[PDB]
């Protein structure tokens, strides 16, 4: 799971 | 989305496993700015641009200045009544054999400073380093973290980059490494720790009450945590100064500074 805004 | 504190308290009285998800809003009343609007800037740059593998790879000095600054600011800071309510809640319920766990987006360690023991820091920590060569993670509270960063990190637009040479940025002190360190913080575009994500998953699956505190619910995948519990039929209570995109997913919404709403909520 990639940290995204 | 009720704002009935009494109805929340009924659930709180019976909950055996509470998950508390927190974002930058839980530390706002400690004097740590969020990234919403104004606090989302540092010099000319946006925080969400500096906190990226791209930015660090191409200019580790500017990014380190940015983290050094934050490390230094965080030095003076104290847990607020929000953090305290959360820590005190965990200790009191703990003696009843009930569980409270905090899952935080924050890297500021203020939950830890407040006494919270059951803590998952899903985005890492401002006060840890990781070596970009050997991968070793270490605690670091040094002020300054390296001599070259002293007096640096000034947030004012127009502040030229100290432009520290890479061998004088923080360096690994492991036997025979010498690698460049980076903050042990998950950047935008990076993977969260799979081991941490499985811990998060176990908590979300077992909990029976969830609070979502001071988070914008727009940073993924953390934004999907509370919606997932609420899908399972579990009560979710949101504590934030504003509504967010996730608000209508939740059973409760309590508007205002969490420092003034949490202590009553969690008594
Ligand atoms: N303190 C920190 O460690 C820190 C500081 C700044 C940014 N960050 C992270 C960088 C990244 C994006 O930051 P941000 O854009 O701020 O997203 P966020 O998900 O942290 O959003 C901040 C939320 O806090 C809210 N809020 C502000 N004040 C209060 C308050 N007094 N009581 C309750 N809620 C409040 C604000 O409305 C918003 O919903 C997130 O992972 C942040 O957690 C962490
Ligand atoms: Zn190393």
């Amino acid at each position: 799971a990639v940290k995204c805004a | 989305p009720s704002s009935s504190m009494a109805d929340f308290r009924k659930f709180f009285a019976k909950a055996k496993h509470i998950v508390i998800i927190s974002g930058a809003g839980v530390s706002a009343e400690s004097g740590v700015p969020t990234f919403r609007g104004a606090g989302g800037y540092w010099r000319k740059w946006q925080a969400q641009d500096l906190a990226t593998p791209l930015a660090f790879a191409h200019n580790p000095s500017r990014v380190w200045e940015f983290y050094h600054y934050r490390r230094e600011v965080m030095g003076s800071k104290e847990p607020n009544a929000g953090h305290r309510a959360i820590a005190e809640c965990e200790t009191r319920l703990g003696k009843q054999g009930r569980r409270v766990v905090v899952i935080t987006q924050n890297i500021d360690e203020l939950h830890r400073k407040a006494g919270t023991k059951n803590l998952l820091e899903i985005h890492g920590s401002l006060f840890k380093t990781r070596c970009t060569s050997c991968g070793v993670v270490a605690e670091n509270y040094k002020s300054p973290i390296c001599p070259a960063l002293s007096g640096k990190g000034a947030p004012e637009p127009g502040t030229q980059d100290a432009s520290i040479p890479v061998e004088k940025l923080p360096r690994c002190e492991e036997a025979g490494c010498g690698g460049l360190l980076r903050p042990h913080v998950v950047w935008f575009g990076e993977n969260l720790d799979p081991a941490i994500l499985e811990e998060v998953d176990r908590e979300l699956a077992h909990c029976d009450l969830c609070l979502v505190v001071g988070t914008s619910s727009v940073v993924y995948p953390a934004a999907m945590f509370a919606p997932q519990v609420a899908a399972r039929g579990v009560p979710v209570a949101e504590f934030n100064t504003e509504t967010t995109p996730a608000t209508n997913r939740f059973r409760f919404h309590f508007q205002g500074p969490c420092g003034t709403t949490l202590p009553e909520a969690l008594a």
